[PDB]
């Protein structure tokens, strides 16, 4: 959930 | 002795670049938060939630950035968790501006942020807090520490450790220039579990730690060991993230956001 948000926010 | 040399001016430009990036990524700064809390702004005065009646009035007249439980304590906690999601996005956007960070293995980038965002959220909550309460809804609202504390168990104690941290942390009187580097030092912690390449993270942290030390010497003539004191606070923050995580277990197993939906 967190990882998902971070990952898309990063790209 | 300290000298104004090429090495120092690089650390000053690194500090200035992080400040600029910090202002870009976090709309509500400590300077602005302090001007609101101390009534030293021309900006619209926040609505104070200090009891159940002012919360009812407040829910209506403080238009939030998202939106249904019959229970007041659950609706407050929900708003908090939604704002924390927003905060992860802001902190990630900030992380990207730290020189070397986007150059790290994406997996390591995810790990640093995954473990860091909670420590940085408690740091940035302090900016929004005085002894009486916390600015909410990007400063449209103020919720008192005692009203949060009056909420039924286990919600009454969710914010107490943030206020405890904030009373002692705000007494250090850091400004936005100090916090920008502090927050960057926390993101680049080479001891997060499951990191692949530690050494490249410690190299950036070493540069950030040098920049923080110079920032605190120039900016704080009144505390010669503020640098040391600020590292002791990173040691604390771990513990409050521990208490927060174990309380999010109790809640999730004891009770019942649009970007998770998509
Ligand atoms: O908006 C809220 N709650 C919904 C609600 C408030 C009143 C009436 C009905 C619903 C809320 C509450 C609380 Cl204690 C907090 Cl700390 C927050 C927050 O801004 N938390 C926050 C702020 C900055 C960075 C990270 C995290 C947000």
């Amino acid at each position: 959930g967190l990882e998902a948000i971070i990952r898309k926010a990063l790209m | 002795h300290m000298q104004l040399n090429p090495e120092s001016a690089d650390l000053r430009a690194l500090a200035k670049h992080l400040y600029d990036s910090y202002i870009k990524s976090f709309p509500l700064t400590k300077a602005k938060a302090r001007a609101i809390l101390t009534g030293k702004t021309t900006d619209k005065s926040p609505f104070v939630i200090y009891d159940m009646n002012s919360l009812m009035m407040g829910e209506d007249k403080i238009k939030f950035k998202h939106i249904q439980s019959k229970e007041v304590a659950i609706r407050i906690f929900q708003g908090a968790q939604f704002r924390s999601v927003e905060a992860v996005q802001e902190i990630t956007e900030y992380a990207k501006s730290i020189p070397g960070f986007v150059n790290l293995d994406l997996n390591d980038q995810v790990t640093l942020l995954k473990y860091g965002v909670h420590e940085i959220i408690y740091t940035m909550l302090a900016s929004l807090m005085n002894k009486d309460g916390v600015l909410i809804s990007e400063g449209q609202g103020f919720m008192t520490r005692e009203f949060l504390k009056s909420l039924r168990k286990p919600f009454g104690d969710f914010m107490e450790p943030k206020f405890e941290f904030a009373v002692k942390f705000n007494a250090l009187e850091l400004d936005d220039s100090d916090l920008a580097i502090f927050i960057a030092v926390i993101i680049l912690s080479g001891d997060r579990p499951g990191l692949l390449n530690v050494k490249p993270i410690e190299d950036i942290q070493d540069n950030l730690l040098q920049a923080l030390e110079l920032q605190l010497k120039l900016n704080h003539p009144e505390s010669s060991q503020l640098f040391a004191k600020l590292l002791q606070k990173m040691t604390d923050l771990r513990q409050i993230v521990t208490e927060h995580v174990q309380l999010l277990q109790v809640i999730k197993k004891t009770e019942t956001h649009p970007l998770l939906q998509e």
